[PDB]
């Protein structure tokens, strides 16, 4: 009888706030450049696609 | 002399092509359309790989 765990009883809530903002938001994390050489933060997004476009 | 007649313009057109080829390379970070002359683009579903 050394280490007694505890618990807390509380409702676990998957509520539904305003969704159509939250859906659009991980689009603006990815930009798209109209340039030949890019700016070393799109350039590791652009490489990550050219891997898994070569497996599907 | 038809080779000296016809290919003389083919020499100068190739000589003028060496002038514009110097123009295109430019700065390292130059353009996404000026590099779209030598390296090609095509219509839908050309590049297989």
């Amino acid at each position: 009888n050394e280490n007694l765990f505890a618990s807390f009883i509380a409702p676990t809530m998957m509520g539904l706030p305003i969704v159509t903002l939250i859906i659009m938001f991980p689009s603006l994390l990815f930009p798209t450049p109209k340039r030949l050489i890019n700016n070393r933060t799109i350039s590791i997004q652009q490489w990550l696609i050219q891997l898994t476009s070569k497996q599907m | 002399a038809e080779f000296l007649s016809l290919s003389k313009a083919r020499i100068e057109a190739y000589e003028k092509e060496l002038e514009k080829m110097k123009n295109i390379i430019p700065f390292d970070q130059m353009t996404i359309e000026d590099l779209n002359e030598v390296f090609p683009e095509t219509k839908l579903d050309k590049k297989k790989y």
